[PDB]
């Protein structure tokens, strides 16, 4: 029986509001920067080398990616902005890889295509990141990995940042080898040029095409990628006309995967939320400093706005609860002022609730920066933080992270961060992250300075106080801008507020790919 | 009510249970519920009885009926059949947020 | 294919015999005392305390149970009878408390509620043993445990029989932390006082409710129970203004459970009997020394009245066969006479194919006096009837055991008694239960005194063996009769007879939540 | 029956050559170079700061480790060049903490000590990257670790590179709670100021022991490491007088982990090479252009000198075989020429074998310039080359890789690279890492200019070229030398070629603490 | 007290971990010396105990 009226999350906020206007103003500013920047990495190399790549008969690598995936279907791209500014003098739109989720044949697959417009397809850096943060998805979900392989090989003025560490390109074939032997389809299409070391790719792949006349594979056409390759040496096991051709080889090459979605968790039928998501634009803003209720963004991306709050009146600076988007169960846990004691306990006990009940985390990061406590005794707070750094470690139900306003310190790490492998991690364009706020960086700056001025006898004077502050300040916006860290890839994108529903809707969708384990935990210190 | 009921069992492994049933049965005793119903103003307790052969005796204040009936559909409107004391009758029933509509 | 015609069982009464009308009349008078007797108990403490009970806001716990579970469902209560004239002086209702099984939020639950108004709510040695038992059943079917707790603490008079022993109050807790390690979820709602120990009970539990005035938790409003409960101490995880609301609020806790039924039975659609049930009342009647065809019983709780003898014209006084109820697939065991060495054998067979199936038992005791045969050479039946007592005791399927009539000795044991662990236990009001039966107990009780005076040469007379023999007969009449057994928690009800169908289904349906285990025996003694 | 007699590889070198009296002379002095830098960096930060150190009252930590080992045994240090020159004007001995393997009361643990007299224990990027290593090893071997905690927190100057990502400082909590979970006991003992961010660590350990007066833990002495911590807090489990006295107190806590080791591979008694180890310097002196025989440096290090090797007529530039170093089983496999599709199915064919009979494997990498032959159609060789890289990474025995030579591209994980976790990996003073070897590198870059040149028309002179050629070499030259890349944590250590034998022998005692699990592989591309 | 329960549940833990026999000396006190003492606090703690204690699997000695 599930007739019973509920409760509703959310109110109507006040739109003819001074705060409201002036939040939504900054807010859309933001998201019109954030398309348009998109837009010009969408068109990759640039004209010349787009005209030179479609002169030799071959598609575009988004139009590849367009005809792979079933009609109409959504694709969920990650990391668009690597490599924005990364480089000094180089421009390397989106990283020269393309990587996301589609479906294909009616099953989520990992798309991992060598953008060959950029540089030639060259690796930088940041292109190996890319393509192993990809692979980690993949092997994490279980979703089949398709290679549209298009590459000029490793960048050699950089190559000690490629070739040798653990997380360089070796990984990659690595990567592949684990995954095959799980059974987790590893798919190469080889449409372009495959350059010394990454003739590995076709040939590690459980089954394998070649394009007849662009491919070529060598650790030109007669060396490798040759009808040799295809039938003297055996490398290809499929043989395409063009590139049209090799898309509908690998459409039915997922098809005979003999594979079957499988749900471990309840499902119930999909509702929209109560109210419009882009009034999250006013609610939310650009300013850091002012405060707003999380359960103002809940109430707007869970199914019929509907959400049951766990321990709602004790440590109230966190929100915790059980919700649904788009059907599937989700525990949530949002910041709403600064980490207590109480808070970290009340998260403690939700986060062993979920995992026995093997209900996937949604995390909702907004950390507040110390302008308001300096201190407040934290000696207490590090006591109880760790139970919960503890439990969201050990946590091995899908984790999904959503960083909507600033991330510093140990916060980041309760609240699952990066360094605790969230199945996936998205940020908002308003965001801040750092080892701790600007401010409080440069008064602690300041305070050794003028103590040690003082040992001296030299005066610190105000004005020397100021001028040693700025700097510091500055490094720091420029360090935890919402674009530096994804040019790096710490987070899987920027996405649009009103996109978030969608967004969490397809994240939790891929990650159910693969069934939930029990989780064990270590020493709870009580 | 009946009606989820049977639309939740519909969806359910279980499909025969006796638990799935609308008797509201109770071992060597009778189920008697306390309902409230608001007529304009005022507040009326109805006070029904689940009969083991499947109607209802309710009593309204000092006086008692036999109620007995089901719900079928013409159309795209639902219609309850009942008899009350002995006395049948049909009706469009809708109902809609909280009000109860009854059309005869 | 299941469209096969075949026979089905049972034969039309004579409705017009003297003994049918007599054994009518007879069974239906048990049941009309059963009946009226239970509306005593319906109403508690009586109307002084249920009117200073009302008097505080709170509702009554048998509208707490109504409220609680779904519309309409049945509900099936345990043990009503428990604590019936079991003490001297003192009326103890039901135990002081309220057992059973009913469906929440379309999830099957274990129902413990406190009856404040008996005793104030105090724990009577019987009170500790009804809710073992039930917890017993809620662990063995994997149900989960709602406990609407409004308790005065122990009874300190019997004290002794209450706090120390490993099957006493201490035991409760016990089994509420195994229950939750095994991922059964336990609820407890806090309506009424928590006293010295009680308040345990919301601490143990996974998820936690009380009321905001009413409550008190505390090992009476600022001490425990309080908003520093609920807030500053922590314990109560949700917060309930009345009544109405905490039932409301449970009943959103059970549909958090993320729990889908399963069922590793195959399923046919139900059919009822081919014979009305009041009939039992003619066939059976209450007097144990006139013998009925158990087929009879058989034939008026099956589906379709459908039975598959096995080993029909072999140890006849078994019978035992294959049907369905409800749907569900039951393999039927029911004396028909005195046990024999190839009843026993018989039995044992079919007890290891039905464990091979994994099919359910049931059983329907109907043990016969000793009056027909004094010895029979029963040296032969002990070889034998411990193979069944062996085979009996090992079977994980689930066991259902129904005494219809006389359950004395071993004969107890082989038929699945309370001692070996069936899921659920009922009894017919017309039953009998002891070590032998009471004529028997008589005659040996005679042979020894006779002899004895024999020896010393004084004379037993005619007259002296009488009297000896009628305070015997007495006791055990008085102790087997169906009521001591119930006041005691020996089973788990007397059901009328025409409610056996009903009975067994919910039973059943409810024992199925639990996989079933593969079945391991011991050393068959060939 | 072990009585057979058997031949013994090696030769006796003739030490009056030429070749054999200069190999000797460069190799020295490359081993004394090594010597001399250590012992440098044995100093940490210096005279005034270990002065400093000592006036508190705190043992040094090289002082700590040689106390909280058994008396005389031998202790494993682990990345001693970690940091150096990494960062252009700031000197960081050993990258401000010391990591190795010791035996702690009978027990191999891993141990994680800070070196407060280097930049007072302030992490820098390195320091975060060698610690994590650390407990990776620790990890994949079930080694307890035991952190000797003193610590001034993150270097802010470059924090970017240290909270943030994945692999950032956040990472080390989270291996610490791995560990928990899985029994691998985690020990923590604060022997001076725990910093913000720190104080984590003691509360994240199993045990934790603190210093009375010196040790302070606060997310001085009043807000943390206080009697406060100790008893107030409970944060501390043990209280410690002074330096000797908590390293008492570890050596206990490590007694009462009720753990005993167990082998899993078959053990024979050890025997001495029959040959001296020194003379590996005249047989490799420091010519990578030069080559010599592995089966020589094989012959000085394995049992009795005893080599059974396999295939060995077939692809005869891999040699492999079975041998034993310190009564351990080990299959080796090593380098002699350049690979062809023989050896990569032959060191394929091996690895299947030692995997079958859980044999650890031992890679001697000694990879060849393309000076000898330009392409020789690698095209073959990179059919054959990835089944190897296939078999190598889904290999689950442990795995132990020494550089002995050059190491260049795809033949670096062919033969257990970085980027395939070999247990351990270990590099000889005289190796060379590098994407390609440094003169192809300049032919690759002169060819395209010289044809790019062409097209323009403008003359591309023989100075010209030459002009380009320098700098390439010369980059090349300098980040493959050894120091580089053990500066960053690439490798385990730079040895002593006489200290091989002894180096492995600990290192496969240490990978022997975890239980051997059974190798699934891939598809094997036939 | 609420810390003594604390303790007692954090060192069940550790002989379960590794798994270490437990032997329990039980000399509890009267009321007489503390008639209350809020023995609510105590509530809220001592059930952890008796929780870990119950679920302990290591053989257990009273």
């Amino acid at each position: 029986y599930h007739g019973d009226s509920v409760a509703s999350l959310g109110t109507q906020p006040d739109l003819g509001s001074a705060l409201y206007q002036e939040n939504y103003k900054q807010m859309k500013a933001l998201v019109n920067q954030l398309h348009e920047r998109v837009e010009h990495i969408k068109l990759g190399g640039g004209e010349k080398a787009r005209a030179l790549h479609i002169s030799r008969g071959k598609l575009l690598p988004r139009e590849r990616i367009d005809n792979l995936i079933d009609p109409g279907s959504p694709f969920l791209e990650l990391s668009q902005f690597a490599g924005y500014q990364l480089y000094d003098n180089e421009e390397v739109p989106g990283g020269g890889i393309i990587t996301g989720i589609g479906r294909v044949s009616g099953v989520e697959c990992m798309i991992i295509a060598n953008d060959a417009t950029v540089k030639g397809g060259a690796y930088y850096p940041v292109t190996v990141k890319k393509q192993l943060r990809a692979q980690e998805i993949a092997m994490q979900n279980r979703l089949p990995c398709i290679y549209l392989v298009d590459s000029g090989g490793a960048y050699l003025p950089r190559q000690a940042d490629v070739f040798p560490d653990r997380d360089h390109f070796g990984r990659t074939f690595y990567n592949q080898a684990i995954m095959s032997s799980k059974n987790i389809a590893q798919i190469a299409v080889v449409m372009g040029s495959c350059t010394a070391g990454g003739a590995y790719v076709p040939a590690m792949a459980d089954e394998n095409i070649i394009v007849r006349k662009q491919g070529t594979i060598f650790l030109a056409e007669d060396l490798g990628g040759a009808d040799l390759h295809c039938r003297k040496s055996g490398v290809s096991d499929h043989w395409a006309l063009d590139d049209h051709h090799a898309l509908h080889l690998t459409r039915k090459v997922v098809r005979n995967l003999n594979y079957q979605k499988k749900l471990d968790v309840t499902i119930e039928p999909s509702e929209e939320p109560l109210f419009p998501a882009d009034e999250l634009y006013g609610i939310v803003g650009a300013n850091l400093k002012r405060s707003f209720d999380v359960r103002e963004v809940i109430a707007r991306i869970v199914d019929g706005s509907r959400f049951t709050e766990f321990k709602a009146f004790y440590g109230d600076t966190l929100v915790t609860g059980f919700a649904r988007i788009f059907g599937y169960p989700v525990g949530i846990v949002g910041n709403n002022g600064v980490l207590f004691s109480e808070s970290a306990k009340k998260g403690t006990h939700f986060v062993q609730l979920c995992c026995q009940r093997n209900i996937p985390l949604l995390f909702l990061q907004n950390i507040t920066g110390f302008m308001v406590g300096r201190e407040y005794e934290a000696e207490g707070i590090a006591k109880d933080g760790a139970k919960m750094v503890a439990a969201v470690a050990c946590a091995q139900v899908p984790k999904i992270t959503l960083i909507i306003g600033g991330s510093y310190g140990a916060g980041n790490y309760g609240m699952c961060g990066r360094a605790y492998s969230p199945r996936f991690l998205y940020i908002w364009p308003n965001a801040r992250i750092s080892v701790m706020g600007g401010e409080q960086a440069a008064n602690v700056l300041a305070t050794i300075t003028k103590d040690q001025r003082a040992r001296e006898g030299k005066q610190f004077s105000s004005a020397d106080e100021a001028a040693l502050k700025e700097p510091i300040i500055k490094k720091f916006e420029e360090e935890g801008n919402p674009y530096y860290s994804s040019a790096r890839v710490w987070d899987d994108g920027i996405i649009d507020p009103a996109d978030t529903r969608l967004v969490l809707g397809l994240s939790f969708s891929a990650a159910l790919n693969a069934p939930i384990e029990k989780t064990d935990f270590g020493i709870f210190r009580m | 009510e009946k009606a989820m009921t049977d639309t939740f069992t519909l969806q359910a492994h279980d499909q025969f249970s006796p638990f799935s049933s609308s008797s509201g049965r109770r071992l060597n005793i009778s189920y008697t519920r306390n309902m409230t119903l608001k007529d304009g103003k005022n507040n009326v307790a109805i006070a029904v009885t689940y009969n083991h052969d499947g109607s209802y005796s309710m009593q309204i204040e000092d006086k008692t009926f036999q109620v007995l009936g089901n719900l079928y559909s013409e159309g795209d409107c639902t219609y309850l059949k009942c008899s009350v004391n002995g006395v049948a009758s049909k009706a469009k029933l809708i109902i809609l947020e909280n009000t109860i509509y009854l059309f005869s």
